[PDB]
């Protein structure tokens, strides 16, 4: 603990991520909205706007 | 403004025993990267050594204006190496003051 | 847990020791580094061998 700040420890967490290949597993928490056919829509497809 | 030149030549440098030697974060480089200083031969290396302030730090880059870099210490606009910075609270402070 | 000097060498296209003997991230990662100081948890007086 005497030591200098480029000789200190420390505690890395890395994430990877996986892009849309798959059925999508983890997604956040907006509520999904009812499906709407044969109108000019704005769409959120797994995160696929439009 | 009394900084010393220390010249080197006519040896070999290996540069990954930097890291054990002083407590900094990382190395800042112009024109080359830390990564590839060990993969290729060059002509002559030079050292530099002062002291400034941790709001000075910064002008220790090319074409910056201030304090130091104005009347103490300039770096050229082509400049091609690399500026180790790291703090020292423990041997250059002192409680009744290092003047 | 790394030094805090191998903070930088844990991203794509980085060489050294921890990215060539460790660990190596891939030229296409696509992710987020989180590098916070733990000099209170994983330091020992005696050392943290």
């Amino acid at each position: 603990p005497t030591y200098g700040v480029g000789h200190q420890p420390y505690r890395v967490v890395v994430l990877s991520f996986e892009l849309l290949h798959a059925p999508a597993t983890v997604c956040g928490p907006k509520k999904s909205t009812n499906l709407v056919k044969n109108k000019c829509v704005n769409f959120n497809f797994n995160g696929l706007t439009g | 403004y009394a900084w010393n030149r220390k010249r080197i030549s006519n040896c070999v440098a290996d540069y990954s025993v930097i890291y054990n030697f002083a407590p900094f974060f990382a190395f800042k480089c112009y024109g080359v990267s830390p990564t590839k200083l060990n993969d290729l031969c060059f002509t002559n290396v030079y050292a530099d050594s002062f002291v400034i302030r941790g709001n000075e730090v910064s002008q220790i880059a090319p074409g910056q204006t201030g304090n130091i870099a104005d009347y103490n210490y300039k770096l050229p606009d082509d400049f091609t190496g690399c500026v180790i910075a790291w703090n020292s609270n423990k041997l250059d402070s002192k409680p009744s003051g290092n003047y």
